[PDB]
């Protein structure tokens, strides 16, 4: 049992790694706020939020054009081509947007969240700020996960509407469905409280899971150059099973 | 002899690694204070324990008669006004240009007007030589002068301790003149009282007034430069010349070649 | 315990940046009513000058006719040290 | 125009870019192989494919359980409760597990490659490999770029097996549709060239695209700390989207 | 004074970095040839253009007459099999062991027996002082002792010239003392010839024959340690010692400090 030891070992030490994740986050998000700290927080939504901002509309458009092309093939064989515009929105609103959002995020903002805090621990900013008598868990880690609760259920609503907007430049424009047709089908289906308002709290789910496992591995890192790199793979992995995990919990509740 | 730090039995561990087994020291006021030794050691955790980041495990250390494990956070935050640290790489914090590099500890440890902040930070910058170099980026600052930026940062409060580790390294003997210049005389001006933590030897003794050599667990030998190579045990021997004979060994460990079969 | 007139400012007592900020504008006050600018300073009962001390005095030869119209008495051996590791042993002037 | 020449000097080192990575791939695969070969390519096999296994398998599973509860929804109400294995299996097979499956293997198989090449730059055994006179392009990129060529095709067949299992286990098991009706509705509609192995064919082009992109950036790093993961998340974003743009063109030809 | 490696004219850059302008070298065999100089250059760049990984711009390198540049697939294969080169940091393949990380230069050129094979790597890691030590890993190896085992496949082909990029850096006295007695017994047991790039002053005058030092785009100074000190520039002085008088300036560039305006 050699391995069997190891495997054992293994699993102790990532169940004793969640709960200084979990004390980690108590002490950010209970405590007073600063001097100076909105200012901090206005400069990383600008490396958090807008440097996403290609990515995710890019990305938004490209899937609005493959449900709108799938979704012609279903619905045609049917007589039901005017309802195009309502299952366009509504696989996007309730199920794609919210998940497809944040698995790009957590590769793209939440991997260079765990290079950026790395990189201060590994040339010792963070022992040297420390030394001076300012907490690095308030300066430096607190306006980045403050900063991505905030920019990814922003960026999940940038992804829903050109995900609706490509989906109706494929199916009116080109493909030719009525246009009347288009917006009424999708404006009687569709509310705003259980469709819209139901994706948006979704959203805000994923990016305390997206955020709060990417800051927490770059400040528990291993600081030293290929110990690093494994912790931004290790932030990839973990949000990519936290978001699809909790995507089946919270369907089940809202749309169940 | 009057100790302004002063360490009493303590030990770390990290890893089952055996650092300060059981050691006292006495770093005396106004003096340099040297602490060689052998490399891939934890030679700068004592300096991570005399500023408090680390906790020792069954120690104390007294900064005054005051403990600094048993401290509070508001003496804790008033002790560490009276500190310096110049890491090795020169901690400069990235995003902040050469003023707010400076004016960081200033502002911690302050309610100033900013009239009176960049008459210290002008003050500071070109007591180490570098008036002119105060709205540029850390990167391109050509880095034997980023550990002048980090020595005006280090100084700023005006401290009465100030901490080097490793400040002669593999560095030019241009740029290692530099700051054997600055080290004595910005003790002079000031009243210090540094501890260097290095493996330089012919540096070392000639700006030391006590070296400590710690091998594994704990000193082997102390004194002035000149009563420590006097009084040397068969260690302090090799380490300060770094001859064939003494307690390490230069084969891996003991054959005959002609004992294994190789394959 | 920080400055009279006296007809030529002395500068008493302690500057630590806790009471640094009133000993630097009411000998400002001072620099506003001077007529024609020979005034000496009076660096006579320090004791604990370091580098701030210094930040307050060159703040007040900026204020002041031209770039200098201003001298210094005898100096507590402390703040001098000071003046020439910042390289001002010949900037300022010292009777 | 100072930012504006500087946005026109950026896409030409882009577009310079391209070029770099279509000579080291045109001699990658042009070129004999040698000896002790296929044994370095098994070892690699171990960490790209089998290191995958895991986030692969409970991904799938998560995905598949959201699938068979979402589509007992929309059927039950049209009286067609009976098409839930055929909206299941086809859902998977031709669009979300070559597309999901391929944005989790850039995630942690693609960045995990660019940040082991390019730790071997930094500490310069690509440099001292290369004066004992054994080409690093045979020797450490190409069985890597072989290992990652097989084995994302297995990963989907696995990740679609595992979400069907998964929609049958919430749809029979718990929501109570009919056994036999599930596999013979299934069984009746999906064809095996049409749309089994046309899945395939989508992650052998997705692998491809994946694995050239986490090679190259590897190889043309700058080998400097924060130079090595700033490559790292360039092997995230340029293979999703890469990843999401040819998946519509390869369903406008194959489905279209 | 016949010279093994001779270089003529050449010219390098860098991101529009100048590194050797206009420079022309002589490396005569069996003898220790040292190029010292400030860091930050790219002073490593050179023994890239001997064993050739990269191309110069205007110049040519010249291996026995031949030009490096100008050689094809087959005479640079068999070029390599003539030269070893230690890197800094000991570049060891990771994954590999110490066993095969000094047969990979054996089975790159031969066709040889795994008996044989077997009987070299004993030989070139007791000759070392690293017999025992075969089939562990490159980590955990006590990091003084990657650069030893790096040294033994830099050997392993027997060539007639090693380059050593910054040997003596921030090493211990003992770790680099075992360095300083393997270089020269190295080159007498197997008559080599040595290139050494270093910027460690009182390490390499004891041990070098000819000393070129590179500023910034030309030689200096060149010369025996002993005439190189004698004839010396107003440059190789305050490098050769470390002084404030020279051409490099201390201050940032010139001023007054009572010139600017704060703020
Ligand atoms: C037949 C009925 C039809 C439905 C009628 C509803 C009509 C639509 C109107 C409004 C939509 C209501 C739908 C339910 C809303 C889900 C609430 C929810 O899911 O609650 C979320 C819990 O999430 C987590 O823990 C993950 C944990 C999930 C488990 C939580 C269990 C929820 C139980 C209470 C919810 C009551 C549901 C009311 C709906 C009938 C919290 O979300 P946030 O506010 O963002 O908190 C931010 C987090 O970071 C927490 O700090
Ligand atoms: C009304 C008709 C109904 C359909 C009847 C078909 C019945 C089903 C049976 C079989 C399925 C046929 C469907 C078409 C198959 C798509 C072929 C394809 O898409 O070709 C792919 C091209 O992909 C790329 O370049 C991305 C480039 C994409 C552009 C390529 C354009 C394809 C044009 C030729 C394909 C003929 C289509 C025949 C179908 C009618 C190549 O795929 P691989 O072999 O993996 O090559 C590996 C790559 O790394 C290349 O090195
Ligand atoms: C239901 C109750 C509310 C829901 C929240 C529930 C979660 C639990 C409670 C959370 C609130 C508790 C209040 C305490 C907050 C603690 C975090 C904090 O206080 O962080 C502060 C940052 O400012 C900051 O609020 C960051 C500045 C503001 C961030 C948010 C900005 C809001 C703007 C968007 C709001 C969306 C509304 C739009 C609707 C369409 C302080 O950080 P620093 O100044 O950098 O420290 C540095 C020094 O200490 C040393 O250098
Ligand atoms: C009703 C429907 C609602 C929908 C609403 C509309 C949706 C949003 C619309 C449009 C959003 C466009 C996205 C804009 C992206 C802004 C990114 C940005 O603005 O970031 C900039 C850089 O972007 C950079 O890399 C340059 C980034 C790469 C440049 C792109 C190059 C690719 C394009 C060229 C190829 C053409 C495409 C091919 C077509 C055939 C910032 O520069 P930095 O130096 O990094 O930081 C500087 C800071 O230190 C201080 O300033
Ligand atoms: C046939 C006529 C029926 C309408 C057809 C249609 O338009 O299809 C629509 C599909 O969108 C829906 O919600 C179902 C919306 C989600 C569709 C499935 C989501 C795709 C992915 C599944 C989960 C994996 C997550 C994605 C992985 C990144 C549903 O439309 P309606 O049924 O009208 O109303 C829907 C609700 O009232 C519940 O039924
Ligand atoms: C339509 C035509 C075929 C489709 C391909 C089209 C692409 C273009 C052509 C490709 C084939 C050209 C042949 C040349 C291949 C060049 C790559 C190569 O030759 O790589 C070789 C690796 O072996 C190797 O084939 C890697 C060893 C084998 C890798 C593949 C293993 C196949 C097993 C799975 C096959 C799936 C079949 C299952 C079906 C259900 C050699 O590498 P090294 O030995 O490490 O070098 C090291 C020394 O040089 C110095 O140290
Ligand atoms: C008909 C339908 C078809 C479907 C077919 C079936 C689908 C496949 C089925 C099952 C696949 C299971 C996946 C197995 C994963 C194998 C991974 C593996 O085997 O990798 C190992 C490590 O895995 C490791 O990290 C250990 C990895 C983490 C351990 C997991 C810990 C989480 C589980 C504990 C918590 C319980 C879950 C909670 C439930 C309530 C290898 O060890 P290394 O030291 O890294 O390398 C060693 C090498 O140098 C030489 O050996
Ligand atoms: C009611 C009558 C319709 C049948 C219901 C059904 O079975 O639902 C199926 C829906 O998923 C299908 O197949 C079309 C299969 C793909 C569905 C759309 C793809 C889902 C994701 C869209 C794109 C997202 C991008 C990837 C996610 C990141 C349609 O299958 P049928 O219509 O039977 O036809 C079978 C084929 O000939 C094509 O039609």
């Amino acid at each position: 049992m050699n391995t069997i030891a190891w495997l054992g070992r293994l699993v102790i030490e990532r169940i004793r790694g969640i709960g200084v994740a979990a004390l980690m986050l108590l002490q950010i998000i209970f405590s007073l706020p600063s001097a100076g700290g909105f200012g901090r927080f206005v400069y990383q939504m600008h490396r958090v939020g807008v440097m996403s901002l290609l990515i995710i509309t890019v990305s938004g458009l490209f899937i609005g054009l493959v449900l709108g092309l799938q979704g012609y093939s279903i619905l045609v064989n049917v007589g039901s081509e005017s309802m195009l515009g309502t299952m366009v929105s509504l696989t996007l609103l309730r199920e794609l947007a919210p998940v497809v959002a944040a698995l790009l995020f957590a590769g793209r903002a939440g991997s260079a969240l765990t290079a950026e805090i790395g990189s201060m621990k590994q040339s010792e900013q963070l022992a040297s700020m420390e030394m001076i008598g300012v907490d690095p868990l308030k300066q430096i880690v607190s306006p980045r996960l403050w900063a991505g609760i905030v920019s990814l259920p922003m960026l999940t609503v940038i992804f829903a509407a050109i995900g609706i907007v490509g989906g109706k430049l494929v199916g009116v424009d080109f493909l030719g469905v009525d246009e009347g047709s288009f917006w009424s089908g999708m404006q009687n289906n569709v509310q705003f409280g259980h469709d819209v308002v139901n994706g948006i709290i979704k959203s805000i789910v994923f990016a305390l899971l997206c955020t709060w496992i990417a800051v927490f591995q770059g400040y528990a890192c291993d600081p030293t150059p290929e110990g690093i790199a494994t912790a931004m793979t290790r932030t990839v992995v973990y949000s990519s099973l936290c978001v699809l995990g909790f995507d089946f919990v919270l369907t089940a509740v809202m749309f169940g | 002899t009057q100790s302004l730090i002063e360490v009493k039995n303590l030990s770390f561990n990290r890893g089952e690694r055996v650092i300060y087994d059981n050691i006292s020291l006495n770093i005396r006021r106004g003096q340099i204070t040297a602490i060689m030794g052998p490399s891939g050691t934890g030679k700068t955790t004592l300096l991570r324990l005399i500023g408090g980041q680390l906790v020792p495990d069954q120690g104390e250390v007294l900064l005054d008669g005051k403990d600094i494990a048993q401290m509070s956070r508001q003496e804790l935050f008033a002790a560490r006004a009276r500190m310096g640290m110049l890491f090795q790489s020169g901690a400069l914090f990235t995003d902040m240009s050469v003023y707010e590099n400076v004016a960081f500890p200033i502002r911690a440890h302050t309610k100033l007007s900013e009239n009176l902040i960049a008459e210290l930070v002008a003050l500071k910058l070109e007591s180490v030589g570098l008036r002119g170099t105060e709205q540029l980026m850390p990167t391109e600052l050509s880095g034997g002068m980023n550990r002048r930026v980090a020595l005006a940062r280090a100084i700023a409060l005006d401290p009465d301790l100030i901490m080097y580790d490793e400040p002669f390294a593999g560095q030019d003997p241009i740029v290692k003149g530099v700051l054997t210049r600055l080290i004595r005389s910005l003790r002079e001006a000031l009243d210090l009282t540094t501890i260097i933590v290095s493996h330089d030897v012919p540096e070392t003794l000639s700006i030391a007034d006590y070296i400590y050599v710690v091998a594994e667990g704990k000193i082997q030998g102390e004194g002035t430069p000149e009563e420590l190579q006097a009084y040397a045990s068969p260690f302090v021997k090799q380490f300060l010349t770094g001859s064939a004979e003494g307690p390490v060994e230069y084969q891996f460990s003991h054959q005959a070649y002609l004992d294994n079969e190789v394959r | 315990v920080v400055q009279y007139l006296n007809q030529e400012l002395v500068v008493s007592g302690k500057i630590d940046f806790e009471n640094a900020e009133q000993q630097y504008q009411a000998g400002l006050a001072i620099i506003k009513k001077q007529t024609s600018f020979p005034l000496i300073v009076d660096l006579k009962q320090l004791e604990h000058g370091n580098t701030l001390a210094l930040a307050v005095l060159v703040q007040w030869l900026r204020q002041t006719p031209q770039k200098s119209g201003l001298h210094f008495k005898n100096v507590p051996e402390k703040m001098l040290k000071i003046i020439q590791a910042c390289h001002l042993q010949e900037d300022l002037h010292l009777v």
